[PDB]
Parts: C-alpha cells; structure tokens; sequence
C-alpha cells in the first residue's frame, strides 16, 4: 500500500536526522579530544621518565 | 418516529460503502455519466440527506434526540479514497481503527492520536 511506503519514509527521514544530529556533535567531540590526548603526550612522558629513572 | 415523540435513539448503518456501491449499480446501468473513482456525481447528496437527519430537537419541538454511526471500510488504509472522504466532511468526529495496532495487542485499536469529536468537553459529563 503506498501509504506503508509513505509512513515508513517519514520514519526512516526522521532516523536520518537523529543520526546526523549526533554524527556532527560527536565529530565536534572528536576535533577536541583528539587535541587533549595530544596536549598531555609531554606530562605522560616527564611523568613516565622521572619515575623510571628514580626507580 | 421516536425523536418527534420526545423519546431518544440510536441508528447504526453497517457499512455505508457496500450502500455507495449498490448506487454505483444502479446509477451505471441507468447510463448517468461517471465520476471520480467511478461514482455518479450525485453521491455526496446521497449521504448528507441521510446523515443530516440525526439531531436534538428545541423544546418547542419536543427536546427528543437521534444519534447516528454510520461505518466505513478502507482499502489497504486510504483515508483519501473518494466514498471516505466525502463521509469524513459530513459527520461531526471520526474514530480511526488501525489493522496495525490490532496484532500488536491494542484491542480495541483506536487510533487516540487521529481521532477527533468537536463535541467534545459538551457530550462529557463534569467528572
């Protein structure tokens, strides 16, 4: 029947829109996170050689 | 005959499309020209002379009452068929009945979301 086709491509439009909603705020998540794990690379490694060597 | 006496009733007509095509009969093989979906151009007449008839009276004529509900089937769901349509703009509220919400376990299956009455809150009683 074309209104089961009709219905359903309302339904799958609205999933469509959920999921880029999310894609987007997680890419902007990303952008920075990928960043902070970077900027603490220097104190995971003065870290890391100060209590090797001291051990 | 109730109504005009001061009594109330209540008429059921069992499905108003099987009585749209026993028009459509009749009308073709009188040779009347067709219309949308088939029909004779007379059949939105046919249910608003009808339908129209179910009232409550002023008291001057009585206050007696007749309420009517009349039902219709719909092919695969399409509301926006000819006979349907031409019935849902004469009648003051419409219940929808899902083939979907029915095997899902809703049993009665009205669709509350769709369905409307104008009357609604005047019909009600205050609690």
């Amino acid at each position: 029947s074309l209104r089961d086709i009709k219905t359903r491509i309302n339904a799958t439009k609205k999933t469509s829109q959920i999921t880029k909603a999310m894609e987007m705020v997680s890419t902007s998540k990303l952008n920075r996170a990928e960043q902070n794990a970077k900027s603490f690379v220097p104190y995971m490694e003065k870290i890391q050689e100060v209590v090797a060597n001291v051990a | 005959y109730f109504r005009d006496k001061g009594k109330h009733a209540l008429v059921v007509y069992d499905d108003l499309s099987k009585h749209a095509v026993a028009y459509r009969q009749i009308s073709l093989l009188l040779r009347r020209p067709p219309g949308r979906e088939a029909y004779p151009g007379d059949v939105f007449y046919l249910h608003s002379r009808l339908l129209e008839r179910a009232a409550k009276l002023s008291d001057e004529k009585g206050g007696g009452s007749l309420t009517a509900l009349p039902i219709i089937e719909t092919q695969a769901g399409d509301v926006s068929a000819y006979i349907p349509t031409n019935v849902i703009s004469i009648t003051d509220g419409q219940i929808y009945l899902e083939s979907d919400l029915f095997y899902s376990g809703i049993r009665p299956a009205i669709n509350v979301g769709l369905s409307v009455s104008r009357v609604g809150g005047a019909a009600q009683i205050k609690a």
